[PDB]
């Protein structure tokens, strides 16, 4: 790795400036480093790790996005199929990173629910973003993948975290919308949230003000899709 | 596309 | 070159989708690509150019003073020099890039003036732009080629174009900024602002719809300028 | 730092 003779700590600092310098690409890398010191990550790194491949293919998805709309009107020279094609193939690559170091080793050595679950809801996202782009005779064992990582993360999430929990909010959200619009199910995408929402509703009275502001932040994505929806 | 809201950055 | 195995027009055309996909980096290197064919580029060609590069240069510039005004605080561990310093030479080799378009052999080749004045110009702003972070023994040998191309085209422009056309407008808007905070010299910023704005103004009433539109737009950040300067 | 207008894309 061209990030194995920096520190660990000047990497996760570095991710922390890249940050605040909107230089994602940077950030993931960095991140990407500080995984691969082969140390478990603390609350904070997971999130710089995930903000940052969050961000890198986000600009992929969209402009993959763009490019798969514009080549389905042309349709309804070669050269829209290959961008698109180039595109495509960044965006895989990078889910396959992420998928690796998910891999290689962080699932395997979280044992608390809070590692656990956030990284198994990560492989769940990053196989549903493969899912996205998926057109062959794999499309239907990445979704199984992204769904039975999914399935995992709620599994643990329901027994080891209250219904506020932001982690456990997160991967419910996540994982209705892969139900919504990659596994076809809406009835089971709407179900999931509505019940996530009003167990959650019920439970924030346990709350201080501070974990109220973080679990109603995701309880309100919840409500946006349902309106959408319904 | 429609896109959904999902966790975290709202990257795309 | 990367490119050397793709056609001069299918380049042009993945520019134009990697601009819609608003993958700017991608967009710099099919023009560097076009421009390495060795064919003068057309004015649609030179604006793809343009735009592709000063987006990748605006993210870095961006970054870049994100970086410096925090590296200034700490002074008022090496990190936060260490990843200035990093996207600093990114910086530096995105500019050398560009420059090394216009030296071969862009401006060479360009005799029409609204070539020549758009090379001479883009050769003005990078320099300005390794200007911004320069601070060694040849930070004054930078500003001087900045300066020196921005004359030139300015020199040309008086002579064959008319005060409103937009490359002239926009030369000298930022011939302007280089005076005002690359030069030290803020009154011949004034100056020059001013002058342009007032000529251009008298030159309106020769245009059509479309042109007005083109060059009020320019006048507009001329304004903005000297409302912020005076 | 304030950045003052110059031409085209207002990348930064
Ligand atoms: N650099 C960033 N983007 C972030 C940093 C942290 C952070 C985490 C722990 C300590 C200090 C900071 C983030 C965070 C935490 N949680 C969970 C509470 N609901 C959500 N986000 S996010
Ligand atoms: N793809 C882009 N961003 C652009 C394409 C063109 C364009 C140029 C010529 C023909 C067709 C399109 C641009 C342009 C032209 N001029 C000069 C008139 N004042 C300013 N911008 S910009
Ligand atoms: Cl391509
Ligand atoms: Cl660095
Ligand atoms: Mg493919
Ligand atoms: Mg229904
Ligand atoms: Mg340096
Ligand atoms: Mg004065």
């Amino acid at each position: 790795g061209a990030m194995g003779s920096m520190e660990r700590a000047s990497l996760i600092q570095k991710a922390k400036l890249a940050e605040q310098a909107e230089r994602y690409e940077d950030m993931a890398a960095f991140m990407k480093g500080a995984v691969e010191k082969g140390e478990e990550l603390s609350c904070e790194e997971r999130n710089l790790l995930s903000v940052a491949y969050k961000n890198v293919v986000g600009g992929q998805r969209a402009a993959w996005r763009v490019l798969s709309s514009i080549e389905q009107k042309s349709n309804e020279g070669p050269e829209v199929r290959e961008y698109r094609e180039k595109v495509e193939t960044e965006l895989q690559g990078v889910c396959d990173t992420v998928l690796g170091l998910l891999d290689s080793h962080l699932i395997k050595e979280a044992g608390d629910a809070e590692s656990r679950v956030f990284y198994l809801k990560m492989k769940g996202d990053y196989y549903r973003y493969l899912a996205e782009v998926a057109t062959g005779d794999d499309k239907k064992r990445i979704i199984d993948s992204a769904r039975s990582a999914y399935q995992e993360a709620m599994d643990i999430s329901k027994k080891e975290m209250p219904p506020t929990n932001p982690i456990r909010l997160g991967l419910a959200l996540n994982f209705s919308v892969f139900h919504y619009e990659i596994a076809n199910s809406p009835e089971e995408a709407i179900s999931l949230a509505k019940t996530t929402f009003d167990e959650a509703m019920a439970d924030l009275h346990t709350l201080s003000e501070d974990s109220y502001k973080d679990s109603t932040l995701i309880m309100q994505l919840l409500r946006d899709n349902l309106t959408l929806w319904t | 596309k429609l896109m959904f809201k999902t966790e975290g950055p709202d990257s795309d």
